[PDB]
């Protein structure tokens, strides 16, 4: 069917940019949007923003504006996102989703930025 | 917008069915069609999803998940509660642009 | 001096009024019945492909005919069986026949922000105006040319804005009018419960109120939407004063007119080709008078008759008898096989004279695309199609009595023209030569092969070839 | 001797060079006889409406209860003395519409749509009768309509809906009543602010009472606006009012039709088993061409308005003149030692037989042509269906005319070219038809120069 | 004695299958070209000239067309092109083309005060109804079929106005809804904001509700007035009733109803005639079956086609302008040279050429009684929301036309060639006769001309002529 | 329902208007038409309809009989009486199934 | 012209059975109903049902429901009224008459039965 894989866990020095490729297999990449939300430990999921492929429109969150930058390649058929700046308060889990019109679905693997 | 979920954490007992209800600062109910979602995060896994539009469950779930309540209130029980669905559950709406996630809640057997 | 006329190996068989399949030495197929399945475009200028998108889709700005939003220019608009995006959000587009035969002699227009979004509305709600009904990518969305304005914070201010058509072409102006399904929903959205929407024009003048009421689920909605539109000449003022329930105008459309164009339903595909006929099942490149491949046509193109074979008489009929020694005209005579330049010159001019009429009094059919009616139009569309059958009908038997008219004409011009030769060169000379009976007249005194030149040219004396035949 | 037949028929035609000629055959191929009944056709009878007419025939009109059972019929036939039907006046809204979908309809079911005891508990259905709608001595309603009005003194909103499972087309019909005082509508409508609002998947339309002082026609002086509207298979119709509704009691599954049609006709209905069906009269023919009546229901001959159509078959009845003594053949061989035929002519002659087949054949059988109704805003559409109509009835009027004359002087050409032509080929001599010969020629000789092989220089 | 066809110098050019054009002696010219270029009268009775004002003006009583309230009685209606005066209060002519077709078909009305302004309203305000839009003779005014009415004193009572249609013809009565640009212009003109306009009748029912809102102005009125019409059947009554913004009726025209009138819209000059027949360009008269003037017409007309030429062959082909014919020897179409030592004059073969005269005049007559004289057929204007119902009426008139067109130029085609071969036939026959007189007793010139080799008096060619001649009365081999 | 009438006894000198009043329990006037006959009764006879609708007057019967009213008011006016209107006077509702019939009156001369 | 002809008198002992006859004279008998309607002295008159003939539909008043029972008989224009245990409760003077709208306009003669 649909699924998405991200890059496996990486740990990074702080004030660095580091590079998270999602991978979007079995539907055209370019139909549905991108959403990036990170789950930091003992705190609710919070939605970074999105990027549709084809149009390459970013809707950033305002907290995590200019924290994150999302970029994505049709060609390869995957969405990066840039995180520069890393803290150990920015370091959790991140996942990208393709979602639907009343919540996100089919996820994906799931990638850790520790710091 | 900001999500309320009550109660934070909960224990249940095999075949009782367990509340959980979600509290939003805005109504998310636009055109009568109410956005929420309800999702379930297995440790180590990714969250996902049990009810879509507060009350369809998607397609290949449980018929012990179920989704009701509108505007401000929504609640979320199963029954019965069965041994594997332990994991945490999120209640996410989808009206406002921020998208914001629920606080979670812990469901213990 | 055997008289007779030219025959060839031809499979060509015709009809005429007296009896049907008869075969002849050459015919002109007069019916086009081939076309290449591209649409090719037409004077060099390519189509508009709908696509996925219907005429209401493509004008109301539908998400998933975000392609169709740079479109500038075209020939003709095809729009495919499979059409079905228009009108996201269910409803009524409210005299859209009526738009599809605007936007059919529409050439171009000029795609324009009527209002813009950030700066025609400070006093209303621009952003939460999406639905589930108009997903696009998998998230809630709108049309690409509507805004859904509701109130700001709890308040929804009378609104009155005014656009003056500085354009110098006629606008096309379309907004919406929503009916939300219960009287909580329309407070919820527009404060004001005895909401309406006015738009008056210098030609245009309609109030519209919401009707709330049950209905049942289309597209998960239950709610309507209602679509109009309005033609705006040019120094035009529109005023839109709605107190709620009103789609506001986004993106106008600055109509350039047109002659020519035309809306068809094709299955066909894209391909680049130059072509002065598009028919739905492709292209057009003949001369020919009369096509059967499809009635609906763009540009220039053969009338369309329902008949399958029209081939007018151009050569004479083969099998006194056929003989095939005679190659360089149509009528010669057999000297020991000379064919004749004369007679056969003149008959193939006026032969040329029938065909080239015949296409002459034809006038090539123009654009004739259909018109489209709703369910309460069954009247108006039963009318024009008894009117497109009625001429169908006509211009059918027109070109069918027609090339039976002129078949016999013709094998009568070639049976009497042989006839008129075997008479001319028997009245050259009189008593000099035997009919035997088979249209060959021999002298009865031997010539030489130089002896039939003056026969050929027509100067004959009969004293100085008059003997004693017993 | 060589000539043509001649025989004492006197059947004459018309050609472009003269008129009213007379030859030895003719085919009409202009009907001009019908039966002036109706029967019924393709073995379904139809069905008469009567002293209805379509609007009262649906709508359930008291004196229209021969109709109720009906369920298939080949074309309908509304006499033209048919006044019963809305008899409580006001409006059919779409009624010619409504006219033009019924004609495509072939047959129907007639079901309780909203069954009238059990669909309103809160409504109180015996209250409504007129007198305008007056069955037998008693005031009565519609069949079909049913007249809620309060019960108890309350009218709460009712909304009832119906879900098209029948698997066709369900033609709903309902009205809005209009009272003329604001007694009235208290008095039935305990709600003065009254609406009603019809929202199908496809429909959505909201009606409103409008309350006036009218003229009284049929002694009222209130309106009952009647709409319709058909419901898709497997749809749902949703009928919410607050007072003023005429709610639909019984509804039609319509299967649709082809071919049929609506016929105002004064004509008896018998029994028959025909294909065509005039309002004059039902009629078949072979002959391509009819002038009784524009409006035909099935396979008719084409309608002109000519009063004569007739192809030439034979040879120029009254150089050789007719030959009244031989009748064996339309050419002849007189033997001075009876007139004879030959075999190269029959051939002739079936080219001819096939050519009235070609021609008739030519002409396309027209199919059902029923007219349509249009109402007094209606004048610009109706005067361009008349045009059409007559420009096309014109068109094919000049074309059956053409078609005779250029014939009957194609073949009456033919007569001669074939005449002279055999001529010829009894030639390969008295000028007026005989042949003089010197030698002596025997009947066997005669014979021999019948097959057009004789040996003249034998005789020397 | 030679025989052939006559020639003539006419240089009369005809059309036919065989060329594009050839030279004939006679022709007759179907297609009319020729029109007066002056309306004038049909059957009797003057034309309506509306001059500046268009139907709807001149119905609702514009101030400019005062000319048109005594009109009566019509043949035809004629608006000018810059005729453009009508509905001076802006607004929507609520079914105006309707309303045309309608007065298309009416032959004459009666002006008559349906409510008369004196007696009619007592509790309302006639007096000021008066607007700049419909300014006459510098002042402000109004129309003078309607009257607008208007609170008396502040109080606009509910208004109900009853007419019984006792004229015995039906009485075309207009009215029409005022809607104020603002809710204070409306509360100063009537005093409830609530009002409404119903017209009932026994055919009609309506209800009318002002509409308030700001709008463009249009002729210096930001206002809107909306006029509409009903036709009231004999012995009928309407009901008016209308707590405000009721332009009530002041006259109403008991319709006459007719036939074979029309609406045309000319720009010619009007001069006394009287013409069986009528189009835009001007009057025409002509017995031809075809014209191309115009395709409206009013009155019995011949029919119209686009074809620039088109005339029968009433006349043999000549070689001059049986090879050839006879140039000079005007005296008949089938004409013989006869030779003789006594005379060599001429003579025209009078049977043949009667028989040839009568049958082409009867094929003519098929053809001019094979069309129809085209009825009133004027075209008919739509609204802006009807270009599906204007384009299926141009489809229809521009098909109609082009068969027409079409069935006209085939019928020329045909009947010349057929003439031509007619006329080659009757030569040929004639000849055949002339050589079945007298056989084996003269020689041959050909080209249907013949000379004996015993000497045959003008007499005795005369009696070989009518085929009374044998040939052994004469054995003069050579 | 139940039609009253009044008076029970009616003693008219001739040449005086005679009134009988009938009075309905419930309103007999449904959409705006009066559903109310007026009846006469010579005794051994069967009554014979005089006023329908509660004010037309029946064919064949003269100016003489008259009547008004609406809703639950019914009145019944003779003027000028004759010795031939000494009758038993019936008033009877149709609005109702029922249709019940008035209790009748006695007119004197 | 209608005439609505009724029986002659007729009297039976209290529990027997009678059949009275309406004959209907002069249009469609089947076209307008035929009411029935009870006249007793000192209690005036009271509606016993209604019969629309050939179609067999009838209506009865509450209180002669099983009392009263009509059939019609299209043929002969002769429309009939039952009367099952005549009581001495019953004994009246019985109409048979054709409605209008608002009232019946014609009726008949009346017949009248006895409990003696
Ligand atoms: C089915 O059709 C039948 C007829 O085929 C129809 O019966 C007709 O009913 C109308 C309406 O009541 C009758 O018309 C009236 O007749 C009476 C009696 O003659 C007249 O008094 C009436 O005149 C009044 O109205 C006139 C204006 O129209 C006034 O000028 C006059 O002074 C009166 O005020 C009126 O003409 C008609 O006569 C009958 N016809 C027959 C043959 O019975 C029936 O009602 C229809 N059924 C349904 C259910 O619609
Ligand atoms: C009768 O016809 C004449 C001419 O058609 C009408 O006069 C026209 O009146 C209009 C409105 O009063 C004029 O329009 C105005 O034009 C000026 C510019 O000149 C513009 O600034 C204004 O805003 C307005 O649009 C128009 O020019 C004028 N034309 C002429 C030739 O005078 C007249 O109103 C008609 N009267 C009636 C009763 O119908
Ligand atoms: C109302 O009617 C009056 C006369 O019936 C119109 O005439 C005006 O009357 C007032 C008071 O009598 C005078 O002061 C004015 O001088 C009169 N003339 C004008 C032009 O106002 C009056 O115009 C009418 N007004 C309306 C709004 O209809
Ligand atoms: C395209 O649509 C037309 C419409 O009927 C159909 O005839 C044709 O078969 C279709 N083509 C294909 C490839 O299915
Ligand atoms: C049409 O076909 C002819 C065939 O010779 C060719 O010369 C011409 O270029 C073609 N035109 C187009 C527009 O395809
Ligand atoms: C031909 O005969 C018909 C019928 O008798 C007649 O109407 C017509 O006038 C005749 N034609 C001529 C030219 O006499
Ligand atoms: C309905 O209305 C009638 C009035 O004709 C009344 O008798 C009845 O009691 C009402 N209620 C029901 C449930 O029928
Ligand atoms: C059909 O035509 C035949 C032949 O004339 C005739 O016998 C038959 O009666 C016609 N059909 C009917 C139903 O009468």
């Amino acid at each position: 069917q649909v699924q998405l894989q991200q890059s496996g866990a990486e740990l990074m020095k702080p004030g660095a940019s580091v590079k998270i490729s999602c991978k979007a297999t079995g539907y055209t990449f370019s139909s549905y949007w991108i959403e990036w939300v990170k789950q930091r430990p003992g705190h609710g999921l919070e939605w970074i923003g999105e990027i549709l492929p084809g149009s390459g429109r970013t809707n950033y969150d305002e907290r995590f504006k200019g924290k994150a930058t999302f970029t994505a390649d049709t060609s390869s058929n995957t969405a990066y996102m840039q995180l520069s700046s890393l803290t150990s308060e920015d370091s959790a889990v991140y996942y990208c989703a393709r979602p639907r019109i009343y919540g996100m679905d089919y996820w994906g693997q799931g990638t850790s930025v520790t710091v | 917008i900001v999500l309320t979920q009550s109660p934070a954490s909960l224990a249940v007992s095999l075949g009782q069915r367990a509340t959980i209800s979600c509290k939003a600062s805005q109504s998310v109910d636009f055109d009568g069609d109410t956005y929420m979602s309800w999702y379930q995060q297995k440790p180590g896994q990714p969250p996902k999803l049990l009810i879509y539009a507060a009350s369809k469950l998607e397609s290949g779930i449980p018929a012990r998940f179920s989704g009701s309540g509108s505007g401000t209130d929504f609640t979320l029980n199963i029954h019965p509660v069965e041994e594997e669905d332990a994991a945490t559950y999120f209640c996410q709406q989808s009206n406002e642009d921020p998208w914001t996630f629920g606080g979670g809640t812990k469901l213990e057997i | 001096i055997c008289i007779g006329y030219h025959a060839n190996n031809s499979t060509d068989t015709v009809d005429t009024v007296l009896e049907k399949n008869v075969t002849v030495t050459h015919s002109v197929n007069l019916l086009e019945d081939s076309h290449n399945g591209k649409l090719c475009k037409l004077k060099g200028i390519a189509p508009l492909q709908l696509g996925k998108c219907n005429i209401a889709g493509w004008l109301l700005g539908n998400p998933e005919c975000e392609s169709l939003l740079s479109a500038r220019s075209w020939s003709y608009i095809v729009e495919t069986p499979n059409s079905e995006n228009g009108t996201c959000y269910p409803g009524d587009f409210i005299d859209y026949e009526e738009l599809r035969e605007q936007l059919s002699s529409v050439s171009s227009f000029e795609r324009f922000e009527i209002f813009p979004k950030e700066s025609s509305w400070p006093n209303h709600n621009t952003t939460k105006g999406v639905t589930a009904a108009c997903s696009h990518a998998g998230k809630s969305s709108f049309y690409r040319n509507l805004l859904w304005l509701t109130k700001k914070g709890g308040s929804y201010p009378k609104l009155s804005k005014s656009y003056v058509n500085n354009k110098g072409k006629e606008v096309l102006v379309l907004w919406g009018v929503h009916h939300p399904s219960t009287s909580t929903d329309q407070q919820s959205l527009y404060q004001n419960e005895n909401a309406y929407v006015s738009v008056v024009s210098s030609n245009y003048n309609r109030r519209f109120t919401p009707e709330i009421a049950e209905r049942p689920k289309v597209r998960g909605q239950a709610g309507r939407m209602n679509y109009y539109w309005t033609l705006l000449e040019p120094g035009d003022t529109i005023i839109f004063e709605a107190t709620g329930n009103l789609i506001a105008p986004w993106y106008a459309f600055a109509l350039s007119r047109g002659s020519g164009s035309g809306i068809i339903t094709s299955n066909a595909s894209m391909h680049e080709c130059n072509t002065k006929c598009q028919t739905p099942q492709g292209a057009i490149n003949s001369s020919l008078p009369f096509q059967n491949i499809h009635p609906v046509t763009i540009g220039e193109c053969p009338k369309y008759v329902r008949s399958t074979k029209l081939r007018m008489v151009t050569g004479l009929r083969n099998i006194e008898g056929g003989w095939t020694g005679m190659i360089d005209g149509w009528y010669g005579y057999h000297h020991q096989y000379a064919a004749d330049q004369k007679s056969t010159q003149n008959a193939i001019n006026g032969i040329t004279n029938k065909v080239n009429s015949v296409i002459e009094k034809m006038n090539t059919q123009f654009t004739a695309v259909g018109k489209e009616f709703n369910n309460l139009e069954k009247r108006m569309e039963n009318l024009n199609k008894k009117v497109d059958d009625g001429f169908l009908d006509i211009w059918t038997y027109n070109a069918e009595l027609l090339v039976l008219l002129e078949n016999e004409r013709t094998l009568d011009f070639h049976d009497s023209n042989v006839k008129n030769l075997y008479e001319k060169v028997k009245s050259q000379l009189r008593n000099n030569a035997k009919e035997i009976g088979n249209g060959c007249f021999e002298f009865y005194h031997k010539c030489d092969n130089e002896c039939m030149e003056s026969v050929k040219n027509g100067t004959y004396d009969y004293p100085k070839y008059s003997e004693e035949s017993k």
